[PDB]
């Protein structure tokens, strides 16, 4: 049951960048619905997550935005 | 019986004046608690999924090792991630490829944080010192 | 061409003289010079060819310089449509003094006054004529993604559902638009076209369409008898930046309400409406917009056309079903009323691409002149031709304000004015109707073996083309076949109908073919036939109407039609919440309880993994008050007293909503 | 108004209104709070009082709920629910509420009225919740103490700039110096509106007070003035975050071969970087400040946070930064209302730059790279509080020493606080040590830093200067005026005035004497720069020139003095007036 | 008894017409605002009328009558360009001035999506896709 798990985990993803106001910065919003409405119009398995990887990159992209080092912490 | 209505009514009452309190503290709090709730369900969901590339590169976040632009995935494209350290270093390069994403990627460009280009020769325990660390590997993928 | 040059009427009738010279009837160019509501759709027609030898700069409001108490206004005295011709207005107030509410409303609402001081705008994303850009910076606006009901998503998996290779999976979500999304949709106008309907053939649909709409009544009603649905929406551009439609209608009093509309009858209001983009679940990613109609044409709309847009919402077992109640056996009222004994019936279904926004000008003159035939007691004519004007200039061909900045829409319906619905009705029965003409003309007609269907094709191109006026007789019995033959059902644009299948066998009868005709050289698109359905039998009901499927299930002691929802739509409200505040489950029972009433009928569907996604929502309801009453057992000390949700969770509540009772 | 209990962490409606601070409290911790103290008065959502009009009784002891409203046992309804019952007092969350036994520590804390020195060595040994808290309410007594100062009714006005005041008898007169700020106030019989804020400074000679106000309106006699008081806001933030070692230097770039000064610094600069945070301890001019310097060297892709409790010591950090840091990237904030003279040399109020000065107050709400505080003792757990509530970082430095003078704490009178108490980061010095730690004097000469390893400081200082004859005694009493209990000595500052020809190398030496008001002197006197002994520790002079007025408790704190002494660079003469005091350091007689 | 209904009945109209008189004074009073508000924009946006050409081209109209239209394009101080890509703006506003609608206009300002101001310099064919997208190009009239 791992195919519709991706497509939720996109939406949750894009909904952290917004609230990180990416909204801004117009070329990279551009590319973060254009990897959001692809994977979420995605039936391939892997297709989702090679684009969720490329969406994901995003967030680790922002040094001083998130603190990764913290919320992977509880594990 | 009118006592009895009386009291009925006040307890109608307290039962609407329980329910809109206990709907407007739960809003409140829901929506002055969204900027970290939404991060951490994302990253409950990140160790739900258990996928290799995904854990591949939030293993590397947490070691500075963030890419400077979002990853590609047609062939011969570009991709810039600082390596900050010399042990973030040792695990993902071998020789000219770069293990990345659960892919490989083939390394042209390391620059250090004063921008010249540093050739992977240079790039030696030893020598590891002698660099102003920070460095910017420009690959392109394979 | 001179570019100040707008009364184009000399060159018109050059044309008219020089092409179409033997053309029995006559043209008057201006459209204000007509007889009545049939010489109005010949000129208006006849302009829409002659306009598209124009320059397309001489159109629109038409401004003049006037005065308020020695200070110099522009502001637009006429317009110069297309269709219309030249419509100047009769109350021209150069040299005011005072401005009440009324002239206030109207001068702040015409965009005279913003194109005339806006920077002249150069915009290559569209190929729409663009007027002008108000601000200094076009704005650009976006779509943030849906917000996730997490706890609903682990219930839902721990039930066994969203598996590999279930029927049952999550299509419907919430997309997300990037900047240029707004006038990128903005940009579909360019799929309308100037299309010069057939002038014989439509003085004929439309007496055929009005014979449809012969049960309803209506005309002009005061101010103070106009039922407003909800107040609290935006209204339009010039006016959202201080208030809510609320602030308004309470602002102005009843008469000078009525004044507004009575001024509306003798003037030409030009309005800008607003272009916004919804924010709603949706199962493709192209961005839906809707236009926010400023509410100097909503305030008159409303009261203009609310008589007959209360009595077609009020009459049950029609055929514009609007307002008939999907609920309580009123489905099956609607698909036994649509069953008006037809001999050998076959239901058929039909989309029009792209509808609302390749809606040729002349067929939404059509709607608004079939929808204003009742005026034929409370208004003059003059004043039904400037109503006609007002709402060709508010609704068909108006000033679009789409991201900062005004562009002219060249046709199709906007999707927010106050009849649109009902106009898109109109609209609907007309194509139905022209695909039965063109299908009854277009056989062989030595072939027509029904010696009384043959003296009827006979008689119907005599009724077209040779004959001028109305002929009622006909026209009766030409309806009443319609309505034998080709029984309808429409919802606006969503259509059924119960055609005998004999009858479109031989040709008879408008079949599937004809209808992608009819849209081919009417509506300009071409409705390919992957998308448009044919039930060959009757215990299984229309395919889908109005996006709810249909199910034959047995009720009680009887069989009974059952309307149910795509069974991932559900599933798809109820995982993705538009407000955040809408994740938290426990203060939204009140939404599952509506989300279980809509989806109940999936219990009786023979599949299983559709039946499961009610059982689904009675069980979450059910343990969302149990965390409910936890949770205010836990924060205060004692529990409700009245607590009253024991039937939201039974399947009996769900199943009364759908019984012939009440 | 839900939150979570100050003494467990639960969740919780009640709020002990008799504490200055009102404090949340869950429902077995109010219980236990208003059974044994004095505090009986809780407030709900809605306060607990005898609803009904013709009552006063407050005390949750004995109040009935009934109906919606709470009533006393007179007032009772035919229905009703004790509040104070079975261990517990009647509030949200009630089921959920776990006790704690700490309820003597705050009780202690939120009774006592901040004098004893018992109070505060409670207020440092507590939880990290009772720290905070007991910071807040000593702030806010504080607060309300400066509240009940007289007020000052003009008399006469002598000049455009000139004023005779009177203040009101039966409240002590505050003190005159530029801290102090009043509101005016002109009764015509209506319009009592504010007519300006007003700072007041005593005259050079006569009953007169010069006046500086934000308005220039002429002042009549009915104008008075009434002291304002700051409303101390509520703090979260912890006063230490949790130490997390790091394996490797995070968020930090070294950079090879800084200088060479900075060699032996270099090991330290590396254990900064590998902590979370860290303490550094010393003796005075020990480089303790340029230590930070240096390390804001070692890592120049860093956005450094300096701060300091003082106004002169952040001056003095940012003349150390522009004598070693490259310029262009340090600015030095200061407040809007920055009463007091600030350093302008670099580009003043810029947030955004890399190198960014400020005091702990004046803290902007912002995220930085490694942040040093500079002279901890000088600070209390309110400064700690702020500074890591407003800066987020992912690296402190914590640097100052404790043998120096602490913050005033102007409630603490009887008893005398030991060094470890005085806030969270000495506390840490002194129980497990330092994190790095350096003593060898490259201030002072020899002589000066030989007496104060005589002093305090048993004796471990090895500094690296030699005699240089430029440190003289004197022994003579002088006179003392007692001004605003702000003494000045006239005399003193005569022989000052006299001697500044026969030296004249010392024409541009510091005046250093405590007494804000004989600093103040000093200035008209003889024109000298001249500096107080609190808002010097940080800041350092060629040649000093310091005076001890009075044989009081404040002015012969051996703190005080070897703080006072240790700035000077090459020289200073001290005249004294304690026998035992003079006689304990070695300089020349005079 | 009857006395106390009556009063209470009393009470309830008093404090219901008390309740519509807030209501209508409210009403009143906004009403009020929304009619300064609307004189106020339109007294501004007539301050921004450009009352010599446009007073030119009216003074020359046939009744006075120019269709709408027209009266920004012959009257317009500041036209605002909006261009998709380098490939179109090579073709509409190539250089420093161009020609649109018979008037010759100079640039004066280009800024990107985000609204960051790009020199002219910078938009060049291997440039392009670096640059946030459609560039709103404002010019002056000469
Ligand atoms: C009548 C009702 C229960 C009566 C009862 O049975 N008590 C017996 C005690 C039960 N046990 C378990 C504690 C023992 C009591 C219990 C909790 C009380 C509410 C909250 O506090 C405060 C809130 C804000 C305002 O203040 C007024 C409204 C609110 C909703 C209150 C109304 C009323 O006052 C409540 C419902
Ligand atoms: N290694 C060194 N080389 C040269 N001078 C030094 C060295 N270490 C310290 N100093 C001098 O000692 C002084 C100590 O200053 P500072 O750190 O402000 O003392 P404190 O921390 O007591 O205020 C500095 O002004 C600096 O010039
Ligand atoms: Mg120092
Ligand atoms: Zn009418
Ligand atoms: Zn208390
Ligand atoms: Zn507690
Ligand atoms: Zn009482």
């Amino acid at each position: 049951s791992k195919m519709s798990d991706v497509k939720c985990t996109s939406v949750v993803l894009l909904s952290v960048l917004q609230q990180l106001r990416v909204e801004s910065s117009s070329k990279l919003w551009a590319q973060c619905v254009q990897l959001h409405n692809d994977i979420l119009l995605a039936k391939d398995t892997t297709e989702a997550f090679e684009k969720m990887v490329s969406l994901l990159s995003v967030l680790l992209s922002m040094q001083g935005a998130v603190d990764i080092n913290k919320l992977c912490e509880e594990m | 019986d009118r006592d009895a209505a009386m009291q009925r009514k006040l307890e109608k009452m307290a039962d609407q004046a329980m329910t809109q309190m206990y709907k407007q503290a739960r809003s409140e709090d829901k929506r002055a608690k969204v900027t970290s709730a939404m991060q951490t369900m994302l990253f409950t969901m990140l160790r739900k999924l258990d996928n290799d590339a995904l854990n591949n590169i939030i293993n590397n976040a947490r070691d500075g090792c963030v890419p400077l632009n979002i990853i590609p995935l047609t062939t011969a494209a570009k991709l810039m991630v600082v390596i900050p350290d010399y042990n973030t270093y040792k695990n993902t390069c071998d020789g000219t490829t770069f293990t990345y994403a659960s892919a490989l990627w083939e390394i042209q460009q390391v620059v250090d944080a004063d921008s010249k280009i540093v050739q992977l020769s240079e790039i030696s325990m030893d020598n590891s010192p002698n660099l102003a660390w920070p460095l910017i590997v420009t690959a392109l993928r394979a | 061409w001179d570019l100040l040059k707008y009364d184009f009427t000399e060159e018109r009738l050059k044309l008219f003289d020089r092409y179409f010279k033997y053309w029995d009837q006559t043209y008057h160019p201006n459209c204000v010079n007509c007889l009545d509501d049939r010489c109005i759709l010949h000129c208006a027609n006849f302009n829409v060819l002659f306009s598209t030898v124009f320059p397309p700069t001489s159109f629109g409001p038409l401004v003049r310089k006037i005065f308020v108490d020695g200070v110099p206004f522009v502001v637009s005295t006429g317009y110069h449509f297309r269709e219309l011709g030249v419509v100047h207005n009769q109350d021209v107030n150069l040299h005011s003094s005072r401005l009440s509410f009324k002239e206030l409303l109207v001068y702040a609402a015409d965009p005279a006054m913003h194109a005339a001081s806006g920077n002249l705008l150069l915009d290559k994303r569209t190929t729409c004529f663009s007027v002008a850009a108000l601000t200094n910076n076009v704005a650009f606006q976006t779509v943030k993604p849906g917000n996730f009901n997490k706890d609903f998503y682990d219930f839902a998996v721990s039930k066994g559902f969203f598996k590999e290779g279930s029927s049952v999976e999550l299509k419907h979500f919430f997309f997300a638009q990037d900047g240029n999304a707004a006038i990128s949709d903005y940009d579909y106008y360019r799929y309308n076209l100037p299309t010069m309907c057939d002038i014989r053939q439509l003085l004929f649909v439309v007496e055929v369409v009005d014979k449809y709409f012969d049960c309803y009544d209506g005309g002009c009603i005061n101010a103070n008898q106009v039922i407003v649905n909800n107040l609290d929406k935006s209204a339009g551009f010039p006016f959202n930046k201080w208030g809510k439609a609320r602030l308004y209608y309470d602002s102005m009093s009843y008469e000078d309400q009525d004044a507004l509309f009575a001024y509306t009858k003798r003037n030409v209001i030009p309005t800008i409406t607003q272009m916004n983009l919804k924010y709603a679940i949706s199962a493709k990613n192209r961005a839906r917009t809707v236009a926010g109609v400023s509410i100097c044409s909503t305030m008159t709309n409303r009261q203009f056309h609310q008589k007959l847009l209360k009595s077609i919402a009020a009459t049950r077992g029609a055929t514009v079903v609007i307002g008939t109640s999907k609920f309580y056996g009123g489905w099956h009222n609607m698909l036994k009323t649509v069953y008006s004994d037809v001999e050998n019936p076959h239901l058929m279904g039909w989309d029009y691409p792209k509808c609302d926004r390749a809606m040729p000008n002349m067929l939404r003159i059509m709607a608004s002149l079939v929808l204003a035939r009742k005026h034929t007691t409370c208004c003059s004519l003059s004043h039904r031709f400037y109503r006609l004007a007002n709402e060709c200039a508010q609704v068909l061909s108006e000033m679009v304000m789409c991201g900062g900045s005004l562009y002219v829409k060249p046709g199709g319906t906007s999707s927010g004015d106050a009849t649109t619905a009902y106009a898109n009705s109109v609209f609907n029965i007309c194509q139905a109707v022209t695909a039965n003409v063109n299908a009854l003309l277009s056989t062989d007609g030595n072939k027509i073996a029904d010696k009384y269907v043959r003296n009827l094709q006979h008689r119907l191109y005599e009724c077209l083309y040779r004959n001028r006026d109305v002929d009622t007789d006909f026209v009766n019995e030409f309806y009443a076949y319609l309505r034998k033959h080709f029984s309808m059902m429409i919802l606006s644009d969503d259509a059924v109908v119960c055609f005998n299948s004999t009858y479109a066998s031989q040709g008879l009868v408008a079949s599937i073919k004809n209808f992608k005709s009819v849209l081919y050289y009417q509506n300009n698109v071409f409705m390919s036939e992957a998308k448009c359905w044919t039930e060959t039998d009757l215990t299984k009901g229309p395919h889908e109407f109005c996006s709810q499927h249909t199910m034959l299930v047995k009720q009680g002691d009887d069989y009974v039609y059952l309307p149910y929802p795509d069974p991932s739509r559900i599933l798809g409200a109820g995982c993705f919440v538009d407000d955040i505040v809408k994740t938290d489950g426990t203060l939204m029972i009140e939404r599952f309880v509506s989300l279980a009433i809509d989806a109940y009928p999936l219990t009786k569907h023979p599949n299983q993994e559709y039946a499961d996604v009610f059982h689904l929502y009675l069980q979450y309801i059910r343990k969302l008050h149990d965390e409910l009453t936890g949770h205010m057992l836990d924060m205060y000390s004692v529990m409700l007293t009245n607590d009253n949700t024991s039937r939201y969770w039974e399947p009996e509540f769900y199943e009364a909503m759908y019984t012939p009772h009440t | 108004a839900v939150g979570a209990c100050v003494l467990c962490n639960s969740q919780t409606s009640l709020r002990c209104g008799a504490c200055i601070r009102r404090p949340f409290l869950c429902c077995k911790c109010c219980y236990d709070h208003v059974i044994s103290t004095s505090h009986k008065l809780v407030l709900s959502v809605n306060p607990y009082v005898c609803n009904a009009p013709g009552c006063d009784v407050t005390d949750v002891t004995q109040l009935y709920l009934g109906g919606m409203s709470y009533y006393c046992k007179s007032h009772k309804p035919p229905i009703s629910f004790p509040l104070c019952a079975n261990g517990q007092v009647f509030g949200l969350y009630k089921n959920t509420c776990v006790g704690s036994d700490n309820v003597t520590d705050f009780n202690a804390i939120a009774t006592c009225d901040w004098t004893n020195a018992g109070d505060y060595i409670l207020a440092n040994t507590c939880t990290e919740r009772l720290k905070l808290f007991a910071a807040e309410t000593l702030k806010a007594t504080e607060e309300t103490f400066k509240l009940s100062y007289g007020i000052a009714t003009v008399r006469e006005v002598l000049s455009d700039r000139e004023l005779h005041l009177s203040w009101e008898v039966g409240k002590p007169r505050p003190p005159l110096n530029r801290n102090y700020v009043f509101t005016g106030y002109r009764v015509t019989k209506n319009s009592k509106v504010q007519i300006g804020e007003y700072t007041f400074e005593k005259g050079d000679y006569g009953d007169a007070v010069v006046y500086r106000g934000t308005t220039t309106y002429k002042l009549n006699v009915g104008d008075y003035f009434v002291l304002t008081s700051h409303t101390v806001m509520p703090l979260s933030a912890p006063t230490l975050v949790p130490q997390e070692h790091y394996v490797r230097i995070t968020g930090l770039y070294p950079t090879l071969n800084i200088s060479d000064e900075f060699s032996s610094n270099v090991a330290n600069y590396q254990k900064v970087g590998m902590q979370k945070y860290s303490t550094l301890q010393g003796p005075p001019g020990t480089g303790k400040s340029h230590f930070a310097i240096g390390l804001a060297l070692y890592y120049p892709s860093a956005r450094i946070v300096y701060t300091a409790c003082s106004h002169a010591a952040v001056d003095a950090l940012c003349e150390k930064a522009l004598k070693y840091l490259p310029i262009d990237k340090c600015s030095r904030i200061i407040p809007a209302r920055a009463r007091v003279e600030c350093f302008d040399k670099f580009k003043v109020n810029s947030t955004l730059e890399q190198y960014v000065f400020c005091t702990v107050n004046a803290l902007p709400e912002t995220t930085a790279d490694i942040v040093v505080f500079d002279e901890i003792s000088m600070a209390t757990n309110y400064d700690l509080s702020v500074v890591n509530a407003r800066l987020r970082a992912k690296h402190y430095v914590y640097i100052g020493d404790p043998a120096q003078l602490p913050a005033p704490r102007t409630l603490l009178t009887k008893g005398t606080l030991e060094p470890e108490y005085f806030n969270s980061v000495c506390r840490l010095m002194k129980t497990i040590g330092p994190d790095m730690f350096l003593g060898t004097c490259r201030r002072c000469p020899a002589e000066i830093v030989d007496t104060v390893s005589a002093l305090v400081y048993d004796n471990k200082l090895k500094a690296h200067k030699d005699k240089s004859a430029q440190c003289f005694k004197m022994f003579y009493k002088g006179v003392i005026t007692h001004d605003v209990s702000s003494a000045i000595n006239r005399p003193q500052i005569g022989v000052v005035r006299e001697f500044l020809t026969r030296n004249p190398a010392w024409r541009k030496a510091v005046f250093i004497s405590p007494y804000n008001s004989q600093n103040a002197v000093a200035s008209k006197i003889l024109g000298l720069p001249t500096q107080t002994v609190d808002s010097s520790q940080g800041s350092e002079y060629d040649y000093v020139i310091f005076t001890q007025t009075t044989e009081t408790a404040h002015s012969c704190n051996v703190n005080r003095f070897n703080v006072a002494i240790t700035r000077a660079k090459v020289g200073i003469l001290c005249i004294m007036s304690d026998r035992d005091l003079y006689d304990k350091l070695q300089f020349t007689s005079l």
